[PDB]
RNA sequence: CCGAUAACGAACGAGACUCUGGCAUGCUAACUAGUUACGCGACCCCCGAGCGGUCGGCGUCCCCCAACUUCUUAGAGGGACAAGUGGCGUUCAGCCACCCGAGAUUGAGCAAUAACAGGUCUGUGAUGCCCUUAGAUGUCCGGGGCUGCACGCGCGCUACACUGACUGGCUCAGCGUGUGCCUACCCUACGCCGGCAGGCGCGGGUAACCCGUUGAACCCCAUUCGUGAUGGGGAUCGGGGAUUGCAAUUAUUCCCCAUGAACGAGGAAUUCCCAGUAAGUGCGGGUCAUAAGCUUGCGUUGAUUAAGUCCCUGCCCUUUGUACACACCGCC
């Protein structure tokens, strides 16, 4: 019905926990042809919680203070990065983009204000949409990092990691950060 | 300068205003210079009202120990409706207008004209 | 011998906390003990009426 | 929440609303167009802060007198009161419990016989005497 | 301000307003703005189509050979200013959410009582006192300097590259500016020569008529590069060509061909910010004979995060204390 980049239908993904059935932005309800709308969605909260979720990595990878305004540049490497997945592992770039961004999301943390033993004092807990935010931010930062240097282009690097962490495979930077966020906060309980 | 700004307060006053304010600023008798205000009445001070309401001047006293600065603010009561005192009153006198009795009680009564 | 990751709804929010913002009291359930909650501290926005997962129940509990 | 203001910036609407008892209301659109042109009041953000619980006060009047003080409300909820004039007397029963000392002062009014004034009998032993202690 | 209430009745700042931003196919009107329809002319497939479509080409105010203001403009208005609902609360003074709506907080101007030995006497023919006043501390002229460099600090700009550079092709803004009192000095189209810098004819414009439909940058799409301090970077450094200036050296500025240094994302610390926001990115004005890494504005692209707290810094009110009152950078 929406043919996302004209294939990628949106009728086939599925969301694992119900922690996050609502707070992945992937399904029909809000199925846009394209991640750009120019949406006032910021103004107020919980309205980037139900932006597209590949709206917000195309809004997120546009991150280094270099680059600024270049949406397009973020839209078309989202894109070619999509066409990788889906000839990687034929199956859909959305089902392994929330793939990796559940199994990429921690859950503990340490904050307080008192004498922090390593990060903070007390570990706790973290709301699901902090942690989405966290999880698509490492994403994109690893994405960015491996290709600062490389001749890989931010599209493969994307693709990469993408599936590092879908699978689960302690190599791609944003789980490799997110299980030590883990249990730094589980020593500090 | 106290009995001279008094009398120049009350023939303003008399002159009718909502108010005024003067400011006597230099050095008098000895060396150490400060200002000292007179007011009485009203005075606006914020806003688009000022630059059409109050009306401000500046003098310069060339006086033998330097230069005595004068300032006065006098404001124009609105009532003249476009003489000496301007049209277009403060907002915050949107007066209320009082009905007559209104009240006719009686019975349904008809006059034929 | 781990507790197992359980699921929790949350209800009315107590406040914030750590004196900053930094966490909130939230008021969470198991949704299979309907009858027991446990006051708990979380971070980054709240969505009152959410459910958020969670691995150790029995954690913290104070009350300010 | 957001819910931690001053008295001062509460002290904010009654500047207006008996002032202009006339043209209030229960209301979200409509009197927001009389609050727009009635002062000097020199910034632009905070009208909504002014006349947001500002229609809710004549939502009060029309279910309860309050401050105010709009000089309608007062004689209008009083004009109510001032009827209800009960036909039989709140007090004509011709009985009354009275206790034997009550009777026997009446008796230095040297009038205890004339009338009804029934007596009632007196606590004897006197559960009263409020309480003292422990043991 | 409710609410209390030895207070009552007022005044200033504060929250209206002014402009700006957000809408009206509602009003008035547009040959210095147009838009349509038409009639032309050129066009294309034409085998014919054909009301197929192209035109920022021409004309429809030299007086009908057509109308309209929608697009643009700017005035009048209106319009957004707690109307509806639910929920919270003594249900009291506001918010939370939702509906609808251009919009449920658009940013600025102003700004009280007082006060600071804050700065300015280099703004003035504002000025007191003092100083100088002919071998002038006046004034003008010539030259130099304000640019000077073992070092330390501030604001910035460019970069450290492949979310990139190079080359070529494509497609878009908005403020605002423009010919002279003195004062000479404007914005510039078009054409010709010169690779460029430029020059020479040639107009238009004192401006919604010309620059200008401001054919902006970023960005767009094809090429090359390949992770090399490399085609990143462009400091330093030679020679040549222009331009303004009476005068250009310590280089006014620009252009060409040359040279290719640090820099491989920076500590200790520290600043700004939350919606067209920060930032990328250009364009105007002032400065200006030549002058922008400055600044003021204008746009273009366009975010992440948060709707909390006193943790640091600091501020307002209330109680407490005190030997302080130049008021804790105090006192002792
Ligand atoms: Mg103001
Ligand atoms: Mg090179
Ligand atoms: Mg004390």
């Amino acid at each position: 019905d929406i043919k996302l980049f004209g294939k990628w239908s949106t009728d086939d993904v599925q969301i694992n926990d119900i922690s996050l059935q609502d707070y992945i932005a992937v399904k029909e309800k809000y199925a846009k042809y394209l991640p750009h709308s120019a949406g006032r969605y910021a103004a107020k909260r919980f309205r980037k919680a139900q932006c597209p979720i590949v709206e917000r990595l195309t809004n997120s990878m546009m991150m280094h203070g270099r680059n600024n305004g270049k949406k397009l540049m973020t839209v078309r490497i989202v894109k070619h990065a999509f066409e990788i997945i889906h000839l990687l592992t034929g199956e859909n770039p959305l089902q392994v983009l929330v793939n990796a961004i559940i199994n990429s999301g921690p859950r503990e943390d340490s904050t307080r204000i008192g004498r922090a033993g390593t990060v903070r004092r007390q570990a706790v807990d973290v709301s699901p949409l902090r942690r989405v935010n966290q999880a698509i931010w490492l994403l994109c930062t690893g994405a960015r990092e491996a290709a600062f240097r490389n001749i890989k282009t931010i599209a493969e690097c994307l693709a990469d990691e993408l599936i590092n962490a879908a699978k689960g495979s302690s190599n791609s930077y944003a789980i490799k950060k997110k299980d030590e966020l883990e249990r730094v906060a589980k020593s500090n309980r | 300068v106290r009995r001279a700004c008094y009398g120049v307060l009350r023939f303003i006053m008399e002159s009718g205003a909502k108010g005024c304010e003067v400011v006597v600023s230099g050095k008098l008798r000895g060396q150490r210079a400060k200002s000292m205000k007179f007011v009485d009445g009203l005075m606006i001070h914020s806003g688009d009202p000022v630059n059409y309401y109050v009306d401000t001047a500046v003098r310069h006293v060339l006086l033998r120990q330097g230069v005595l600065g004068i300032k006065v603010k006098i404001m124009l009561p609105w009532d003249p409706t476009g003489k000496i005192g301007p049209k277009k009153p403060l907002p915050d006198h949107v007066s209320i207008v009082e009905p007559k009795d209104e009240i006719l009680p009686t019975t349904p009564i008809s006059e034929q004209k | 011998r781990v507790q197992p990751i359980k699921l929790a709804r949350v209800t009315k929010v107590l406040g914030r906390t750590g004196s900053q913002g930094q966490c909130t009291q939230v008021r969470v359930e198991f949704m299979d003990d309907t009858s027991r909650s446990i006051i708990r501290n979380v971070k980054g926005p709240v969505r009152e009426g959410d459910v958020l997962t969670l691995l150790e129940s029995e954690r913290e509990a104070r009350r300010l | 929440m957001g819910r931690v203001r001053t008295k001062t910036v509460k002290k904010a609407a009654r500047v207006i609303i008996e002032k202009y008892y006339t043209r209030l209301g229960n209301d979200f659109h409509t009197n927001k167009r009389v609050c727009e042109e009635i002062a000097i009041i020199p910034s632009k953000k905070l009208r909504n802060k002014i006349a947001g619980y500002v229609t809710h006060l004549m939502k009060r009047i029309q279910r309860g007198p309050v401050r105010g003080i709009s000089i309608k409300l007062q004689e209008e909820e009083r004009e109510r009161r001032d009827n209800y004039v009960p036909e039989v007397s709140a007090l004509d029963q011709e009985i009354i419990e009275v206790d034997p000392d009550t009777k026997e002062m009446l008796k230095l009014l040297d009038f205890g016989s004339l009338s009804n004034l029934q007596v009632t009998q007196p606590t004897v032993g006197m559960n009263f005497k409020t309480p003292r202690g422990p043991v």
